[PDB]
């Protein structure tokens, strides 16, 4: 299945608009929020480079998109198509998981492609030397390791366990946590978890009882993904420990109903961190507005369709978006739209020095090499479509800015704190996960 | 680059670590002088076996493409494309390195490319649902680490110290040790990590870390070739007492250790149950620069070992006859690997052309539906060059393994004879090793040495 649109140059991409399916399923339930939310959005903003005179005159640019069901073996054999013949895509968007990012960058650069990730945190992913054309829009998870440490530190919490998923993420999270932690020394971690990749049902249930071990370690740290922080926090409520366990969550926890959707109890007083975002405008007047019978070019917007809407018969054409009283715009819906503009931007300033004069695409560069291409994405600064400026590092990477979210009950994300440089935390959450209290003067 | 180009009706893959490592230098280097010519020599040496023995794929004429992989996943991965530039690669025959073989299942894995490993111990590619085109004949890390676990238990060694070399090796084997060591009542220390490509003063700070805990004399090594030589030589410098539990990685090669040989006299390596072979010891002997044109590398093995020069009309006198042989542990896993498929295609070949015994204009177009599923199956047979009074026979279990065949190496310093490797047990499914070989465990030497955190207290 492919939503390839006829343009004179196309563009990779990978958006994880299923899940990860057990069993001999490499399919699962279908993602509402992570995947669907930013695949129109790359859409969105392809349909806007196309639009205006001032990128890419007379230049459209086409779409190579792919799916991943959130499986790392799934992801290499989609990605195939992309260098079929050169055994012809410019760039490929990478795709939001740590671990499938990798296998896809480590194959892409022998044929020479760059790729532009815009929801993959891997601290790995930043060795040059073994990812030479990986290049990112968001902070490494190695500066929210060190966010972490200072959260904790003005909370005044010393005792804290980690739980860990399997994959490059998980693993590379809790790691660069501990090791930042003891660089401190201020706080201590009780116990590390691991989450297997297909582990049984009562699996999760023995990871909530080895945090129940140590009852001192009030604050638990967990570095799961989209589909593992819902179960954890459900076996939360079939041990009946609602309340005694703090939940510190990592981007992949950021302003998202589906991890709270029907579990408003476990989730009260949990503290994540988000990178910067802001509401765009544009994207809230084009998903509302997009119906059946309209948007054809995405197949999975039948199923999508259905599985929202009905939440069963009578498939009627007559409800909307807006009306579903569950359109959020997820937070990583912006790092998308400047995600293709970044790359936008470079094949801009590419076509104008290579080819002097000739408005439409000269042929002195039709065989568009990656190696070329990679230096002028490296360069690109200019302003995104909220506001915030775009620039990479040498190693690709993006600056360290995030914001720190709380969640309240009035069931809405609200903004407690940021993380410019070293915290701006300000005063909710309660004092405690305290062990060795004070034994009196 | 440099890449071996024997033909013949079906070509077979090959990828080994011929050149070690360069990390900020140039891609890889210098050769390897029992992973890398030596382990290369075995394959040629058991498809001219292959090529001349009439039960055995008669009129085929097998093929090879010995590729370069040189201890680097990414160098692997860049020449890996030679063998999916038909896609005719029938199947390949590498992958030492557990990082290498890795990066490069996956690649295969898209064109139905099956893959054997003679050396993978990594206790991952035995999941067939990220790799269900691999087989290997080397145990995993799941029954390697309770050898090392019971033996720390034997010692009663508590609280011991963990190295681990990054990459997808060490870390596999840290994990399956971690959880052995905890259902074996054994403590564990804080762990270190060394990265694929550090500096040699870096390699100082970890020994470091290891002596901020000065009731762990016993450090469980899980490095690769390329990363224990480093420890070791940060030993002499900085000068401490640390005996050592190795994992693969060592194995009984004398070069790890040549040089800083002082600071790993106490040190226990396990290492993987062969016996030399005879056939290939004549034919590794009996070889020259000259008359060995089949190798594009031998002429650069030349000139470390026997050491002199191509340009100053140098060499041209030694020869390998005169100076011992040292056979590589692995050997034997090399020319079974080979032996593999070997059995299968003529497995294959009885059974899709049942008519002659050349190629049916059916087996051309290679698949690894149905190879491999039917490669994976009983393809029970001797195993070559197979000493007398012995019952070795090569298969694959359901997950594409080996038996779990392991031996105990011990360092020895006895005098008149500098040092030397001596086995001193062996691992069939429980420990059995002697403690009157171990120089440090004997009842004439003193208390041996342990690594408890808390002396116990009596009653
Ligand atoms: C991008 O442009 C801005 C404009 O003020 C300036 O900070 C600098 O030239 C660039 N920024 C970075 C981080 O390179
Ligand atoms: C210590 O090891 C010895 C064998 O050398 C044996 O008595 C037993 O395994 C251990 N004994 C105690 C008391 O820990
Ligand atoms: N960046 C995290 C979270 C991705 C997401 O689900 O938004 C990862 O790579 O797993
Ligand atoms: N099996 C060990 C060593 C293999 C070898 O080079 O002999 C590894 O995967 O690193």
């Amino acid at each position: 299945n492919s939503i390839r649109i006829d343009g004179d140059i196309t563009l990779g991409g990978l958006f994880p608009v299923h899940g990860r399916g057990s069993e001999g399923k490499p399919c699962g339930e279908l993602k509402k929020e992570k995947g669907i939310h930013r695949l129109e959005a790359m859409l969105f903003a392809l349909d806007r480079i196309n639009n205006d005179p001032d990128l890419l005159p007379n230049i459209t640019l086409g779409a190579r998109i792919l799916d991943t069901c959130s499986r790392d073996t799934h992801a290499l054999e989609q990605s195939l198509t992309f260098v079929q013949a050169l055994i012809r895509v410019v760039g490929v968007i990478g795709a939001s998981g740590s671990s499938v990012s990798i296998m896809v960058a480590n194959i892409l650069r022998l044929f020479k492609i760059p790729q532009i990730s815009y929801a993959s945190t891997a601290p790995d992913l930043s060795d040059n030397s073994r990812y030479d054309f990986f290049s990112r829009v968001v902070p490494s998870d190695t500066y929210q390791a060190q966010a972490m440490v200072d959260i904790v530190r003005a909370l005044k919490w010393n005792y804290v366990s980690t739980v860990a998923s399997e994959g490059s993420y998980g693993e590379s999270g809790v790691e660069a946590f501990i090791q930042k932690s003891r660089e401190d020394g201020g706080v201590c971690i009780a116990q590390s978890v691991k989450i297997p990749r297909e582990p049984k049902a009562g699996e999760f249930d023995k990871i909530i009882r080895r945090l129940l071990e140590t009852s001192n370690a009030r604050a638990v740290i967990i570095f799961a993904n989209e589909d593992d922080i819902r179960r954890v926090l459900e076996a939360a409520r079939r041990a009946n420990q609602t309340g005694h366990f703090f939940w510190m969550g990592s981007d992949s926890w950021g302003s998202k109903i589906a991890p709270v959707l029907h579990l408003e109890e476990v989730a009260e007083g949990a503290v994540t961190i988000l990178p910067k975002r802001m509401s765009v405008r544009g994207f809230d007047r084009y998903f509302s507005s997009r119906t059946l019978d309209n948007n054809r070019r995405n197949i999975w917007f039948a199923e999508f369709w259905e599985d929202n809407f009905h939440c069963v018969k009578k498939c009627t054409n007559r409800e909307r978006i807006g009306q579903d009283s569950a359109y959020e715009q997820e937070g990583k819906v912006q790092f998308v739209i400047d995600a293709v503009y970044a790359m936008g931007h470079a094949l801009h300033a590419m076509h104008r020095d290579l080819c002097p004069g000739r408005v439409g695409l000269c042929p002195r560069m039709d065989p568009v090499d990656g190696t070329q291409l990679l230096k002028y994405i490296r360069n690109v600064n200019f302003s995104g479509i909220a506001g915030n400026p775009v620039t990479f590092n040498e190693n690709g990477d993006a600056p360290g800015r995030y914001d720190i979210y709380q969640y309240q009950l009035r069931a809405e994300y609200k903004v407690i704190g940021s993380w410019t440089d070293h915290l701006h935390l300000r005063i909710q959450q309660l004092p405690r996960s305290i062990c060795s209290l004070p034994c009196q003067p | 680059k440099k890449v071996l180009t024997l033909e013949g009706d079906l070509v077979l893959g090959g990828l080994f670590p011929v050149h070690q490592k360069g990390g900020p230098a140039e891609d890889c280097g210098p050769v390897n002088e029992h992973r890398g010519i030596q382990r290369l020599e075995a394959m040629l040496f058991a498809l001219d076996r292959i090529n001349r023995d009439p039960h055995l794929l008669p009129g085929v004429r097998l093929g090879a493409h010995i590729l370069d992989s040189c201890s680097k996943d990414t160098h692997a991965l860049e020449q890996a494309l030679d063998f999916v530039r038909a896609s005719a690669i029938t199947g390949v025959i590498g992958g030492s390195y557990s990082d290498v073989s890795i990066q490069v299942a996956n690649l295969l894995r898209l064109f139905q490319i099956p893959q054997i490993s003679y050396a993978s111990t990594s206790a991952k590619l035995s999941d067939k649902s990220r790799y269900d085109y691999f087989a290997r004949t080397v145990p995993p890390d799941f029954f390697q680490a309770k050898a090392m676990a019971e033996i720390l238990r034997f010692f009663n060694w508590t609280y011991v110290s963990t190295v681990a070399s990054e990459g997808d090796y060490g870390e596999t084997g840290i994990e399956a040790f971690e959880l052995e060591a905890r259902a074996r009542n054994i403590c564990v220390a804080t762990s270190e990590k060394v990265g694929r490509a550090m500096s040699r003063a870096a390699f100082e700070g970890v020994v470091r870390a290891l002596l901020q805990k000065p009731s762990a004399r016993v450090a469980v090594l899980f490095t690769r070739s390329e990363d224990a030589r480093e420890l070791l030589a940060a030993s002499q410098r900085l000068n401490a007492s640390f005996t050592w539990v190795a994992s693969d990685g060592w194995g009984a090669l004398e070069s790890v250790v040549a040089g800083s040989e002082g600071a790993a006299e106490g040190a226990i390596t396990i290492e993987l149950a062969s016996y030399p072979i005879s056939d290939f010891a004549s034919y590794f002997q009996s070889l020259d620069p000259w008359n060995n044109s089949r190798n594009p590398w031998f002429r650069e093995f030349w000139e470390q070992r026997f050491r002199c020069s191509f340009r100053q009309r140098d060499c041209a006198a030694h020869s390998l006859r005169a100076v011992p042989f040292e056979q590589e542990s692995k050997i034997m896993f090399v020319v079974n690997a080979v032996y593999a498929m070997a059995h299968a295609l003529h497995n294959m070949h009885r059974a899709l052309c049942p008519n002659t015994t050349r190629l049916c204009d059916a087996m051309r177009p290679v698949n690894g539906r149905r190879l491999y599923k039917d490669f994976v199956l009983n393809v029970k047979f001797d195993a070559p060059f197979r000493p007398a009074d012995t019952h070795n026979e090569v298969r694959f279990d359901r997950f594409g393994d080996g038996i779990g065949r392991y031996n105990i190496f011990t360092y020895l310093r006895a005098g008149s004879g500098r040092y030397r490797y001596q086995k001193v047990g062996y691992w069939a499914e429980g420990l059995t090793l002697d403690t009157s070989l171990i120089p440090w465990a004997s009842p004439s030497a003193g208390p041996l040495p342990a690594s408890r955190c808390s002396e116990p207290c009596l009653q």
